[PDB]
């Protein structure tokens, strides 16, 4: 199979970026959870 | 109450008459809308420059100065953007236009009467009921020089025949 | 591929049980569409600005979460007064029958067409 | 009147001048909240649901982070 | 909070937050542009759509030379 | 200029970190087989 | 004038007079005679 | 909190802040540019202007930069074709690294506006709170864009003091950077004359400029202000985001269609050039002339250009390629490297037949050369048994006129249905599919990108427009409905609708 | 009123048995109650009489002016329009520029006269609708010669309009001018 080289970044680099970004978001709202207590 | 000049159209309110030449007359009414002095002074400065520009063109026609060659008016402005001359006019009317700028500030603050710069090198209308009229008669030469200069260069795009020439054979 | 031969074979789309069923999707995708922003456009007020609105529902509370009455009066105002499903279990009752009669019929119909009984 | 007076070239904008200040905050979102009284049957539901324990195990459930927070606060 | 030279500068350009001309204004004007404009707009759409055939305008590539 | 009377905390619930993370996956899924060509 | 532009003048007049203005006539005088009460 | 969508919602209230943003995004917009500029000339090849041109090789920013002055490079090349010999700074390396030191510039601004956000200038002297005038804001910046329109329109497209900006022949083989005098008339809205645009930014600059002097002067009447809720920031984004998908449906339009402001030279041919024969008539027309002056088809054909004969070909078709054909246009059909002249197909007898043409719309397309009525004469066959129209049972040879393959005669069958297939697809050309290692399946040059990105950013504008004028003009009700709606909503209890004046 | 009564005003009444508007009284001159599609009610006589009077007052310059156009040609309009009448004349004319002069002339006139004069009396300006001063001739001072004045402006300017009207559209239909018309009367035996 004779397949694109880039689209190994593309796909592994657009789906790391937003999936770090959501664990980032989660992660930072309870930290914040359990700072408040 | 209502214009001599209009008598249908009632009197234009910032036109009380006291500056001569005043008949009332401004149809559309910028003298509500703008300072009637800023428009006297523009009046009086274009028309100057129209009752020059009626006279020399007369002149020209009669006389072209023998270190010039002879072009009929209208043909000598393009002689002169490059003979150089024209340059020379246009540069010097700035230098005074500069100054006429600082007279305009003046103007603005009402320290200065519009139209006016003090210029009675031989005290001609020193008499108080003369430069009345001679107010009157400069703004009304100036005000048909306004229509003079227009026609004169006008006729000559639609007519190649300088005034004179023209009149002379229609 | 299976959808294209069967079109060739069988020409479902004139088949009238297919189009029942296109019928059903595209309504329960329109009453779907309808129904949410209906009962997201009465939210009452029970948030602050900086909050979001799904918070003012709290699970397991006994009041309604939204104004029917005020939804009820705009989707009148919308078409008309009769149009407008004022009873919320009929409302339910038809967003549930909708889709589902819907996709019996286009189930039906690929049965039916099994045995070669094919479109117009 | 005139026709350049009728523009009201002169009048700020033809019909504007002597502007007032508008009052309403345009950028600013109702708050007025509303309480439901409760029920008896609503005690009684949630005196089973707490006896059951769905009041206990998630504090943290269906509160925001300013919600929960100023809660946790007191 | 901070006071600044350039903010001294631009402040009378933002002083008149909320400031409004009492009634409709400069409505009637504003409206009778818009008409102007949509004209205009009108005009030109049906220039390249070639509904509006104008003399001496050919809405064509070979019109470039 | 001082503490921002603007400053706002920002949160992720799990139920949102789990529809990111599903919707990121499952873009990832549909869009690699034409990334690669 | 070429007689597409004339054609477009004409569309424009008829669409005056036919749809904007009566419309707005209609509109008017109707706005005028039924009038709310205690506005 | 604040959810992850309404994070960027802080700033709505907090105008030096708001400053700070913008100018971020305005530097990373810069740094873009710079970078896509960089990397561009990093991958373009000079060398061949006519057979390998910018937009054959998926130059997508460069064409903007060349459209309007800068045509050179530090390199000593041109796009045009000729070699400079002392380049000036604002080439495309002095642009690019222009806009990357405008980017670090405007970053250092958003930082410091960022830190320094409590300015007076943004506080209502009358109330003390954070305000922006934005009727008069908007004065302001209609100044600043009317005197920016004019000054373009006046000195860089009239070339006064700018380079001018590109023009081009009706067939794109001779075009340059020049000047355009402004086309004041009815010739200034053609679409395709180009003096059209300095008649425009002159003139509608000037408009602006009044315009200018208008809303700095004149402040809102309170109905407008009330209605449109001119104090709501939000009602300048939701304006500002439709004139945003409108200009960028227009612009869609005039790169699909075509105008003077999207030559073909840069941007690669339309799909309405190739459907409507607009380069095979030009070439016909010129032959033909060429025929009338006692020319033979061998010397008619050698005096077409090779560019021309480049234009009249399927694979420079922007409607060819696919939405993940990914690449330069080099990387589909290759890099073009010669042209092998017009394939005559002179039938057995000696009749003159025609291979029909591709349609863009068919991915593949049936080989049948029609008569010069256009009855099929031959073809090529999918089921051989009971042919009629075969090449071979009709006899059929392909004379070649014109290109590196001039004054060939071939006459076998094979060599005429290989070169039937070639003539399928318009002008026959060679290609080089071993430097970029190509496919072979055709891409879309520049003109199809641009079409179809704006396309769908106008298309997801318009949802946004959409959004945010609905927030603004219902900012009240924002976090849900109180019990007000309950009474109003009743039908019949007023007599208009809202208002609760009415009974 | 010139016969106040008699022949305008209140008492009179074009359809007897209609009312006279609700805004037709009788001060406005010419005023024989005839509004029967009631414009009156959402028109300010005061235009509405600007127009009638100049209407009439163009259409009598014009009615005459065709009349007297197939009479007498001034020579040298003559032969440049080669004998043109009515809309060929203007076809014509519009050419050698008679038209565009007049044009010009007429509007300069009207922006410097009738608008601000309009914008005046619509809004209290003594300047009775139509009232432009002319009299070089003062060919009326009499309080009643001018009443009678009036009436007659305006009626023998609506004979005016009903007939440069019809002039127009015979010529359309059938070729002849005016003075052409009515000799040949029949006209169909040719179109000319
Ligand atoms: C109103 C503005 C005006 C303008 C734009 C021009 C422009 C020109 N004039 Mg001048 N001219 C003017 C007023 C003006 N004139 C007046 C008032 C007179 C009457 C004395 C003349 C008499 C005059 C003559 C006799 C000649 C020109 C000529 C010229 C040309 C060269 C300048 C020169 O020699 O001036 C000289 C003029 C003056 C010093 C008089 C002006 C003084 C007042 C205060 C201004 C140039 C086209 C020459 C030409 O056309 O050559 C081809 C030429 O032969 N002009
Ligand atoms: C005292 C100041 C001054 C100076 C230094 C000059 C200098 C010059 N003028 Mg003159 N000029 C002056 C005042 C002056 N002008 C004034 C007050 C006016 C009227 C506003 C003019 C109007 C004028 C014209 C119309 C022309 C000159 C020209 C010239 C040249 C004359 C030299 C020559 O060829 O012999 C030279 C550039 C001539 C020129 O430019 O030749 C190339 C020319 O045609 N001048
Ligand atoms: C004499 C002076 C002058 C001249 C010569 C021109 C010349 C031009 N103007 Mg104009 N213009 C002038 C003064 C002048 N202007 C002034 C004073 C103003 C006021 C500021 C304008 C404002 C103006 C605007 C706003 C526009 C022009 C445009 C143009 C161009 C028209 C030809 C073209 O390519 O259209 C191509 C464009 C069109 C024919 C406009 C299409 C309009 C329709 C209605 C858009 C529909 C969009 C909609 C959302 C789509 C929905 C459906 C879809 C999704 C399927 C041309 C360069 C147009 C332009 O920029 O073209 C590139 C344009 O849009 N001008
Ligand atoms: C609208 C603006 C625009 C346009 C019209 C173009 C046009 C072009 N660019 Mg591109 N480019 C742009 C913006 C744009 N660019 C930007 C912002 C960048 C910076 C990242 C680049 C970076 C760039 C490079 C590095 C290159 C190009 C090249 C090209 C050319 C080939 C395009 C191609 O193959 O697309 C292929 C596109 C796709 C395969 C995807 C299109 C379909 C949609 C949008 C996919 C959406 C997926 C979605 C987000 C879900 C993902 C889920 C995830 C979890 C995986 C063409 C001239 C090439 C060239 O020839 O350069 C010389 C090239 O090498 N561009
Ligand atoms: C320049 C135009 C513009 C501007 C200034 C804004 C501004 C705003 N929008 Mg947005 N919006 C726009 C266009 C714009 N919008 C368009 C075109 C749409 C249609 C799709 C929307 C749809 C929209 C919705 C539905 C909502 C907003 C909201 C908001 C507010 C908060 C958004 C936020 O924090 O996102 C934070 C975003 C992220 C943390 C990540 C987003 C990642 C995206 C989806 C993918 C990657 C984008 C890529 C990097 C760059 C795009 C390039 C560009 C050329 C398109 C803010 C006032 C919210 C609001 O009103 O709150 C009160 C809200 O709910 N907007
Ligand atoms: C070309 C310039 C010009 C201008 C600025 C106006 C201006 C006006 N005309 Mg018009 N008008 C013009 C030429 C013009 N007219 C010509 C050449 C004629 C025929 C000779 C007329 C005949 C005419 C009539 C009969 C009437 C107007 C009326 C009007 C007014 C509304 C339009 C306004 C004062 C109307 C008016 O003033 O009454 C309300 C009106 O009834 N005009
Ligand atoms: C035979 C018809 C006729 C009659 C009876 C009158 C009657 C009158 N005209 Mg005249 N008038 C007429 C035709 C007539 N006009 C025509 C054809 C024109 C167009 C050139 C005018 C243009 C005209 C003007 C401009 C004025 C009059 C005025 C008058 C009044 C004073 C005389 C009087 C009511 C004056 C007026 O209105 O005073 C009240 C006035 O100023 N008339
Ligand atoms: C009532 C009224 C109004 C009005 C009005 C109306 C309808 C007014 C109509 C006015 C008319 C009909 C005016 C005609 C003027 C003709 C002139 C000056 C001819 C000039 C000829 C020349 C120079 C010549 C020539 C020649 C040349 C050069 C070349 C030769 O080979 C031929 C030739 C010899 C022919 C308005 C609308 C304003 C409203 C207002 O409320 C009042
Ligand atoms: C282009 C160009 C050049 C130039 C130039 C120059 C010097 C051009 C100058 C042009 C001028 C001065 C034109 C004046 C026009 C006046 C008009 C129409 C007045 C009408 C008044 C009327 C009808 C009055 C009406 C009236 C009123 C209101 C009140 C009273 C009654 C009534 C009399 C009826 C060059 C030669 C330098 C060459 C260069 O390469 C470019
Ligand atoms: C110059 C030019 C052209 C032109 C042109 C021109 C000059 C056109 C002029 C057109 C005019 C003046 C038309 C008038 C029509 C009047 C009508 C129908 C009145 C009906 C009245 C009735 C029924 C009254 C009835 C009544 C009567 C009797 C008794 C009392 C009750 C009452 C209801 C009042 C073109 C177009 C050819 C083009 C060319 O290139 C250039
Ligand atoms: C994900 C996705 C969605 C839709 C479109 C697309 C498919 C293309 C794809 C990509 C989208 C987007 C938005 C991509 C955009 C990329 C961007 C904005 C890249 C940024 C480039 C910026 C750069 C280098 C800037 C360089 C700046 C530098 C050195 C500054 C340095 C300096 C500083 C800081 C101080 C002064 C001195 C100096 C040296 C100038």
């Amino acid at each position: 199979m004779n397949v694109s080289v880039a689209a190994y970044l593309a796909v592994l680099l657009g789906t790391f970026v937003p999936v770090v970004f959501l664990v980032t978001l989660y992660i930072q709202s309870e930290s914040r959870k359990a700072g408040s207590s | 109450d209502f214009s001599a000049a209009v008598p249908f159209l009632k009197r234009p309110s910032n036109l009380d008459g006291t500056l001569a030449g005043d008949v009332g007359f401004d149809p559309l009414g910028f003298s509500d809308v703008f300072d009637l002095r800023v428009l006297r002074e523009a009046e009086l400065k274009h028309g100057r420059f129209a009752m020059l520009a009626v006279l020399g063109f007369l002149v020209q026609e009669v006389y072209t100065f023998p270190f010039f060659p002879k072009m009929a008016p209208v043909d000598a402005h393009d002689y002169f953007v490059t003979q150089g001359g024209g340059s020379q006019i246009i540069f010097w009317i700035s230098f005074v236009e500069i100054f006429g700028v600082v007279a305009l500030f003046e103007l603005i603050q009402g320290k200065r009467d519009a139209g006016d710069f003090a210029f009675d090198p031989l005290g001609l209308g020193k008499d108080e009921a003369t430069l009345a009229r001679y107010k009157v008669a400069e703004i009304k030469h100036a005000r048909l020089a306004m229509i003079a200069i227009g026609g004169f260069i006008h006729q000559f795009w639609v007519t190649k025949q300088t005034v004179l020439e023209q009149l002379g054979n229609f | 591929n299976f959808m294209l031969v069967f079109q060739a074979e069988h020409n479902i789309l004139m088949h009238p049980f297919h189009q029942l069923g296109v019928a059903g999707v595209f309504g329960g995708s329109l009453f779907s569409a309808m129904h949410g922003s209906l009962v997201t456009s009465s939210l009452i007020r029970e948030t602050t600005e900086n909050e979001s609105a799904n918070y003012g529902y709290k699970f397991g509370q006994e009041e309604e979460t939204y104004n029917i009455v005020a939804a009820h009066g705009y989707f009148g105002r919308l078409i008309f007064q009769y149009a407008s499903f004022n009873n919320s279990r009929a409302l339910h009752f038809f967003l549930g029958l909708w889709p589902v009669v819907g996709i019996w019929f286009t189930a039906l119909g690929v049965m039916t067409m099994a045995f070669n009984l094919n479109g117009f | 009147d005139t026709v350049v007076s009728s523009l009201y070239k002169s009048l700020g904008g033809a019909l504007d001048k002597t502007a007032v200040y508008d009052e309403e905050d345009q950028l600013l979102i109702l708050s007025d909240m509303e309480t439901f009284p409760e029920t008896e049957l609503g005690r009684r539901r949630v005196a089973q649901a707490e006896a059951a324990g769905w009041f206990t195990g998630n504090p943290s459930f269906g509160k925001s982070l300013i919600e929960y927070s100023e809660e946790t606060k007191k | 909070a901070l006071r600044t030279r350039l903010g001294e500068l631009l402040r009378p350009l933002n002083s008149e937050y909320g400031k409004v001309a009492p009634g409709w204004g400069t409505t009637p004007i504003m409206g009778f542009v818009m008409l102007l404009f949509f004209l205009f707009l009108l005009i030109i759409l049906q220039i390249y759509n070639s509904s509006l055939i104008i003399e001496n305008v050919d809405v064509d590539w070979a019109s470039l030379g | 200029s001082g503490p921002n009377p603007n400053k706002q905390p920002v949160e992720l619930n799990r139920t949102s970190l789990f529809w990111g993370l599903l919707l990121i996956f499952v873009l990832a899924v549909l869009f690699s087989s034409y990334f690669f060509n | 004038m070429t007689p597409s532009l004339s054609a477009f003048i004409n569309s424009l007049l008829l669409g005056l007079f036919v749809v904007v203005i009566p419309i707005g006539a209609a509109l008017f005088l109707v706005s005028q005679s039924d009038r709310v009460t205690r506005t | 909190g604040l959810p992850w969508y309404r994070v960027h919602t802080v700033v709505l209230n907090d105008p030096g802040r708001l400053i700070a943003v913008h100018l971020m995004h305005t530097a990373l917009v810069a740094g873009w540019a710079g970078s896509m500029a960089l990397y561009e000339l990093a991958v373009f090849d000079p060398s061949d202007p006519v057979l390998n041109p910018m937009w054959r090789q998926g130059m997508f920013v460069m064409p903007f930069m060349a459209r309007i002055g800068v045509t050179d490079s530090w390199g000593g090349w041109s796009v045009t074709g000729e070699s400079v010999a002392n380049p000036g700074f604002w080439s495309f390396e002095g642009v690019a690294l222009a806009h990357i030191g405008l980017s670090g510039l405007l970053f250092l601004a958003a930082v410091w506006h960022w830190v320094y956000w409590d300015l007076e200038l943004f506080r209502d002297p009358r109330t003390g709170n954070p305000a922006l005038d934005l009727p008069k804001i908007f004065g302001i910046h209609l100044l600043l864009s009317g005197v920016l329109c004019f000054g373009f329109g006046a000195f860089h497209v009239t070339g006064a003091w700018g380079p001018g900006i590109w023009v081009s022949d009706a067939y794109g083989i001779t075009g340059k950077v020049q000047p355009v005098a402004p086309a004041w008339g009815a010739e200034g809205f053609n679409p395709f004359n180009p003096s059209g645009v300095a008649s425009h930014h002159i003139a509608a600059g000037i408009l602006g400029f009044l315009a200018g002097i208008f809303h700095i002067a004149v402040r809102p009447p309170q109905r407008l202000y009330r209605a449109l809720r001119m104090g709501n920031i939000e009602t300048v984004l939701s304006s500002s985001i439709a004139a945003v998908f409108w200009s960028a449906f227009i612009t869609t339009g005039t790169m699909w269609y075509g105008s003077a402001t999207t030559p073909i030279e840069l941007f690669g041919p339309t799909r309405y050039q190739w459907d409507s024969g607009y380069f095979q008539q030009e070439i016909e027309r010129r032959v033909e002339n060429s025929l009338n002056e006692g020319l033979n088809l061998s010397e008619a054909w050698s005096r077409i250009p090779d560019k021309l004969a480049f234009y009249d070909y399927i694979g420079n078709n922007p409607a060819k390629g696919g939405l993940f054909r990914a690449g330069p246009m080099n990387k589909g059909d290759g890099i073009a490297e010669a042209w092998l002249g017009h394939p005559i197909f002179q039938d057995k007898e000696g009749k003159e037949l025609t291979v029909r043409r591709m349609p863009a719309f068919f991915e593949t397309f049936p080989v049948i050369l029609v008569d010069k009525d256009g009855i099929i004469r031959a073809d090529i066959p999918f089921r051989r048994a009971e042919s009629k129209y075969s090449i071979e049972q009709v006899g059929v040879t392909v004379s070649f006129y014109g290109g590196k393959l001039n004054g060939q005669v071939f006459k076998d069958a094979p060599t005429v249905k290989k070169y039937a297939r070639k003539a399928q697809l318009g002008e026959v050309l060679e290609f080089d599919r071993t430097t970029l290692e190509s496919d072979g399946v055709f891409r879309s040059s520049p003109r199809g990108w641009y079409t179809f990105g704006h396309a769908n950013f106008a298309l997801l504008f318009f949802l946004g427009h959409l959004w945010h004028g609905s927030r603004t003009l219902f900012r009240d009700v924002f976090s849900g409905i109180g019990a007000e709606v309950t009474e109003q909503v009743e039908f019949g209890a007023f007599q208009k609708l809202g208002d609760r004046s009415t009974k | 009123l010139y016969k106040d009564g008699i022949i305008q005003g209140l008492g009179v009444e074009a359809i007897p048995g209609a009312g006279r508007p609700a805004n037709l009284d009788g001060t406005l001159v010419g005023d024989v109650g005839f509004d029967p599609l009631g414009f009156s009610n959402w028109l300010d006589l005061r235009w509405a009489r600007e127009a009638e009077i100049k209407h009439g007052r163009v259409a009598m310059l014009a009615a005459t002016g065709m009349i007297v156009q197939d009479a007498y040609k001034f020579p040298g309009f003559e032969g440049e329009f080669g004998g043109a009448a009515m809309m060929k004349l203007h076809n014509l004319a519009v050419e050698q520029g008679a038209m565009q002069q007049l044009l010009l002339w007429l509007g300069l006139l009207e922006i410097i006269s009738g608008v601000p004069a309009i914008i005046q009396t619509l809004n209290g300006s003594e300047r009775q609708p139509g009232d432009f001063g002319f009299d070089p001739l003062n060919c009326g001072a009499n309080p009643d010669t001018l009443a009678r004045r009036q009436l007659t402006e305006l009626k023998n300017g609506r004979l005016a309009m009903i007939a440069v009207g019809g002039m127009v559209h015979h010529y359309l239909l059938v070729g002849r001018g005016p003075i052409e018309f009515i000799t040949n009367i029949p006209n169909f035996k040719n179109p000319l």
